[PDB]
């Protein structure tokens, strides 16, 4: 077939050896038919026992789609693949993205499957569907086409991509389009009805160049931060000033300018908790300065493209939770909110909070950030798959969220 | 065989084996020579040639019912610098995953390796020499041809030709379910008798299609099989049986072989007890301290080989019918589960006492023994189970509601099968107004003018921030309001938990139960 581009593993490593996560039969069956359509088509091939390696794959589902998707993690890999440049432009960041009325998102990950893997590569894309029970070491194969969900895919590809991405690149350049992994991003500030239209178009465009394409339809212009936020009485109480003194001096980590002085003489003295405090005339001023610090982020801090984009998230309550996007503990480039009352479950709320964190932080800075996850494991192991709808993984971390850290956030 | 070699690698860096072969006395040379020759003779290895600088050592040595001797070929060199390969199959089947047959039979496969070609372009590294005894005289240069045995790649290379060989008979023959097990063969099926042995004979026809070995009717074996520590019959299962002994001197090293019975057991046993027992270890000195038995190690002891005297089965996996699990609470941080799908026909049983965390409470625990049954579930049957827990959903949910991590249960139904789990105590959400204010440091003070002060030297920093709590709640009428400034108190307190392995803790707790209204609140230390 055509030529392939010869791809290497950074210098001195190996192939990555991950274990598969048991999976539900329904979703091992899911896989056993399009695996064994794409092994027809020639995509994947079987392999022997001299092929130790492994990434994990997953069967997950689509939004008003009665079809699974397999999905496969190759986060591992991807860490351990040579660093990408491409000789043509280096794929940089439209900073202009974010300030788009309008976003959609494309899936070409089947653009991939058009142009053959080096040969020699192709080993350290195994898999395997693992059987029930262990009562086979599982069926393996590996890929012998680009790989969705690999990073040097979009790089390989990079090419026919501009190519096809011509006559409408300039037979109206008012529109950005970036492209992210598997997924293809076009923004623009036309009126609501005709982008959807000229996105009609960007799919049949595409079709006719040699790919197909199938999601979400955002809005980057509207998107906020939620500041802190101090509680506003009618009356308060020593509770009521405790709590606020120890908000505002967690707060003062960030922004030095806040005082709590006049605060806190009214509350020296061994007071009781439901004590009402009627407020002096220097706390009450020191509260209005206090506030109108919180009313703003707090002054330089940058994204730095050298440091990795960290995502915390905390459970609020009542189908509510906020999360923070940060480089550096205390210097957040976004914090943020997102509720669906209390009701579906947790783990799909977490999910679903965590696909549109990432989202952001591609439409943003064009990276994928890395989260501190408050679930265990083993839940997490066990129903991510159940509601994820993306196309590629962030990694993440495990973590004990603090019930102050918590409550310092609303 | 007339298979398909697979293409096998030195680990890179490294070249093969270059190691001296051990003089060997005139009579086991002239042993190697008989087996080798007969070898050359069937193509399993070939006479090579000069410096091929590889070597590996051999020698031999005879068993049972025979004057002549079993050759042996020191490997681990070749190991070494051998390239790995896939985990020659790694998981272990549980019996409570398989379906019933009505007959079943097990094939052994002998010389098997001997059957499957090694790749060509390696044979070249299995070389190694047979000394001919005298002065200047042969010392015959030999390379395998077929698996050696012993070699890194030979399980692996093996399972995977068999799987291969088995294939087209697999789809000739859908009904039959055949499990690769080293050399074994279990074959079952739910085929008559006389139709069974019938398809035995053609499967071994099948494999001698390729040169493979396999014994017929009267030297094969029959259920049943005594496998991994199961018992297995062709419609139930077992664990192999488990003597408990009679004796009255006990050293530590027995107590612990008989923990580790009394565990394998409760697989399908519902019911063993081993807190007493492992309570024997505390403080030990020696493997061979002998310990007296308490007088509750001993009822334990007792309750436990009644229940062993009763041979209980498991049944087997029915794929059209639903999973149900069931978990009661057995005791402080104990529970035990049952997995059935008809009522009292038990596929699989089990015990969990996980102290995932210093504190906790039973809630939380429930949640994550619900974790583990799940994964255990899909691990075995591919699905979860529908669980029939003793908690209200109205508990459930009120404390998920409040915990700061995010959780999640399959479809449960309640059951009434006490002790039911309960919340025991609960902080209030703001503080109460009327009831006395606890300012906490070990010391305290309060509204009311009330004081105490405390010196303790044997003591952590995080302990003396909890003795306080305790004083105060200790002082305080049946409503509250304690104000601390440590961290660490208020994380455990607000977790709520009702049970730990901390005394301090567990007295708090007590306080905790017997108190009205509670309402614990933190401010900034200086
Ligand atoms: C996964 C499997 O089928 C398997 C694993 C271990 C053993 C000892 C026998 C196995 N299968 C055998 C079999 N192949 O007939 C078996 C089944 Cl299917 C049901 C009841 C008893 C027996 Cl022995």
């Amino acid at each position: 077939p055509i030529e392939t581009v010869p791809v290497k593993l950074k210098p001195g490593m190996d192939g990555p050896k991950v274990k598969q996560w048991p999976l539900t039969e329904e979703k091992i069956k899911a896989l056993v038919e399009i695996c064994t359509e794409m092994e027809k088509e020639g995509k994947i091939s079987k392999i022997g026992p001299e092929n130790p390696y492994n990434t994990p794959v997953f069967a997950i589902k689509k939004k008003d789609s009665t079809k699974w998707r397999k999905l496969v993690d190759f986060r591992e890999l991807n860490k351990r693949t040579q660093d990408f440049w491409e000789v043509q432009l280096g794929i940089p960041h439209p900073a202009g993205l974010k300030k788009k009325k309008s976003v959609t998102v494309l899936d070409v990950g089947d653009a991939y499957f058009s142009v053959p893997l080096d040969e020699d590569f192709r080993k350290y894309t195994a898999f395997t569907i693992p059987s029930i029970n262990n009562e086979t070491p599982g069926i393996r194969y590996q890929y012998n086409v680009l790989p969705q969900g690999w990073k040097g895919s979009p790089a390989i590809f990079q090419s026919s991509m501009t190519k096809i991405l011509e006559p409408f690149r300039k037979q109206n350049p008012d529109i950005v389009i970036y492209q992210y992994m598997d997924d293809l991003y076009v923004g623009s500030d036309l009126e609501i009805g005709q982008h959807r239209t000229k996105i009609e178009e960007l799919r049949q465009h595409l079709l006719r160049w040699g790919l197909t394409t199938p999601g979400y339809e955002l809005h980057p212009d509207k998107w906020t931060v939620q500041p802190i936020v101090l509680p506003e009485k009618d009356s308060w109480t020593v509770n009521d000033i405790q709590k606020l003194v120890g908000k505002l001096n967690w707060a003062s980590q960030i922004y030095p300018g806040i005082k709590v002085r006049q605060l806190c003489k009214l509350l020296r003295g061994t007071k009781a908790l439901t004590e009402v405090i009627p407020l002096t005339e220097e706390a009450e001023l020191e509260l209005a300065e206090n506030r109108e610090i919180l009313k703003e982020p707090v002054h330089g801090v940058y994204y730095d493209p050298s440091k990795d984009l960290i995502a915390e998230i905390q459970k609020q309550g009542q189908g509510q939770w906020t999360y923070q996007i940060y480089q550096e503990p205390f210097k957040n480039l976004k914090t943020g909110k997102y509720a669906r009352g209390a009701h579906t479950n947790d783990v799909k709320q977490l999910t679903e909070a965590v696909q549109k964190i990432t989202t952001e932080s591609i439409v943003i800075w064009g990276k994928t950030p890395k989260f501190k996850l408050p679930i265990q494991k083993e839940t997490w192991e066990t129903w991510w798959t159940e509601y994820w709808q993306a196309t590629w993984i962030p990694e993440w971390e495990f973590v004990n969220t603090p019930p102050l850290v918590k409550l310092w956030y609303q | 065989s007339p298979i398909e070699t697979v293409p096998v690698k030195l680990k890179p860096g490294m070249d093969g084996p270059k190691v001296k072969q051990w003089p060997l006395t005139e009579e086991k040379i002239k042993a190697l020579v008989e087996i080798c020759t007969e070898m050359e003779k069937e193509g399993k290895i070939s006479k090579i040639g000069p410096e091929n600088p590889y070597n590996t050592p051999v020698f031999a040595i005879k068993k049972k019912d025979s004057t002549k001797w079993r050759k042996l070929v020191d490997f681990r060199e070749l190991n070494k610098r051998t390239q790995d390969f896939w985990e020659v199959q790694l998981g272990i089947p549980h019996p409570a995953g398989l379906k019933k047959k009505k007959s079943v039979t097990v094939l052994d496969v002998g010389d098997a390796y001997f059957s499957v070609p090694l790749d060509e372009d390696f044979r070249k590294y299995t070389a190694f020499t047979i000394p001919s005894i005298n002065n200047e005289t042969p010392g015959i240069r030999y390379q395998y041809n077929v698996l050696p045995q012993g070699w890194k790649g030979s399980p692996a290379i093996f399972q995977s030709s068999m799987t291969k060989i088995l294939e087209p008979f697999r789809k000739q023959n859908p009904d039959i379910v055949i499990y690769q097990y080293m050399d074994d063969l279990y074959v079952g099926s739910d085929l008559e008798i006389g139709q069974h042995r019938t398809k035995i004979e053609e499967l071994r026809q099948h494999l001698l299609r390729w040169g493979l070995t396999t014994p017929d009717k009267k030297h094969q074996k029959e259920p049943p099989f005594l496998w991994m520590g199961y018992e297995l019959h062709p419609d139930k299962w077992t664990v192999q049986p488990i003597v408990l002994p009679e004796k009255d001197s006990w050293t530590v090293n027995d107590i612990q072989k008989l923990v580790g019975k009394l565990n394998w057991a409760s697989q399908i046993y519902p019911g063993i007890k081993v807190r007493q027992l492992c309570k024997l270890l505390r403080g030990t000195k020696a493997l061979t301290e002998v310990i007296p038995l308490t007088e509750e190690a001993e009822l334990e002891l007792a309750e436990n080989r009644e229940i062993l005297k009763e041979p209980v089965h498991g049944v087997y996996y029915d794929p059209s019918k639903d999973l149900i699990a069931e978990i009661q609470k057995q005791g402080q941080g104990q529970w035990t589960y049952q997995i059935y799908q008809e009522p009292f026909k038990n596929l699989k049983t089990g015990k969990y006492a996980r102290m995932r965390g210093a504190h906790t409470n039973d809630v939380k625990q429930l949640t994550e023994a619900v974790q583990k049954i799940t994964t255990e579930s899909i691990v075995i049957w591919g699905k979860t189970p529908k669980f029939k827990l003793p908690i209200q959903k109205e508990t459930w949910e009120t404390w998920w509601t409040e915990y700061w991590q995010a959780t999640w249960i399959p479809e449960w139904e309640f059951v009434n099968t006490p002790p039911l789990v309960k919340l025991w105590y609960q902080l209030e959400k703001e503080p109460i107004v009327g009831a006395e204010t606890f300012y906490v440091d070990a010391g305290y003070v309060t509204n009311r003018g009330r004081q105490k002060v405390v010196t303790l030297t044997d003591t952590t920093n995080q302990k003396t921030e909890l003795q306080a709590i305790y004083l105060a709640l200790q002082d305080s009428g049946l409503e509250v309001n304690i104000v601390t400034d440590s961290q660490y108190a208020l994380g455990i307190i607000q977790a709520q938990p009702d049970q730990s392995e901390s005394e301090l803790v567990n007295q708090i707790i007590e306080q905790l139960i017997k108190k009205e209204k509670v309402y614990l609140a933190w401010v900034p230390a200086h």
